[PDB]
């Protein structure tokens, strides 16, 4: 055990000694990039033609990306 | 009698799994906005910032 | 000291010197078994007839 | 560039002049509602009868909604 | 021989794809609670409020 | 109505009386565990052999768990 407590009745306070420190004095930046593994619509028909999973799943993304592209100014 | 009593029951059983699946996707997909919201409300217990 | 004492009452307000251990909770999960059914044709009885 | 810095040795302090402000003095509320595109269980059997995606996927939701209905009081 | 050597291999390949799918779904579904937890610990680095 | 306001011109301050309280003086801990409903890979071939959903979906998880196992020290 390193950490301890000292108690002073003179001031009726308690110190907690035995800590090593790190004082943040600046910032370090990094530019992380990432790429989209893009899907190409597969042309042909499924069980239900009224259902285009590949298309809707892209517009779900595209539209998400768009809503973020409006936050940068 | 094999086509009709054996292989068509399974192709149709398959035609049903694929309808359920295609739907569970389309449910997580059309209610996308709802499902996200209801998540981050779950995560902040009703008040989010 | 937090060794000897776990509670300190001061009047009508109770202070807790040490955290109070509680019920332990468990959420049990069982492995999900995927099953399918291969559709096999009896060619040998058929390739004879 | 608008923003600049002045340094006063008299007080050993530095001001950062050149900011335009917006001081929040109240709130504007809005009530947004949204509806569930509900799925109706499709009755028929799948490849594995012991698997009801649509029902469980609703109980996944239903039960989530229920857990929120318990936080309001 | 078309039914047995051509078309049953594909119906069975499908009955396997659908079990994989139905399982990957049923996995995001029974461990739904876990996956949220393990998500929000990733996002708060181990301590969430 | 319980909650009221008193206004003092003497001090130019306002009190809000009429609140009942709860003062946190400690913590109550609980150890929650949860188990993984594990999937066993189904060995056989699908429509595209180059696609191993069940395997990739575990490695998606496995790798998340691993990345957390690196946060405890």
């Amino acid at each position: 055990q390193n950490i301890t407590e000292e108690f002073y009745q003179s001031t009726c306070s308690a110190v907690s000694k035995g800590y090593l420190s790190a004082l943040r004095t600046g910032w370090y930046t990094s530019v992380i990039t990432i790429e989209l593994s893009n899907i190409k619509e597969n042309k042909c028909n499924g069980t239900d033609a009224k259902v285009k999973l590949i298309k809707q799943e892209l517009d779900k993304y595209k539209n998400a990306v768009t809503e973020l592209q409006l936050l940068m100014q | 009698n094999y086509i009709d009593k054996q292989l068509l029951p399974i192709v149709n059983k398959q035609s049903c799994s694929i309808s359920n699946i295609e739907t569970v996707i389309e449910f997580q997909q059309k209610n996308n906005r709802l499902l996200e919201i209801t998540r981050e409300f779950s995560v902040n217990a009703g008040v989010t910032t | 000291s937090n060794k000897g004492v776990d509670t300190v009452s001061v009047g009508n307000t109770l202070y807790y010197v040490n955290k109070q251990e509680g019920k332990s909770l468990y959420v049990k999960g069982e492995p999900i078994i995927n099953f399918y059914d291969p559709l096999v044709f009896p060619s040998d009885e058929f390739d004879a007839s």
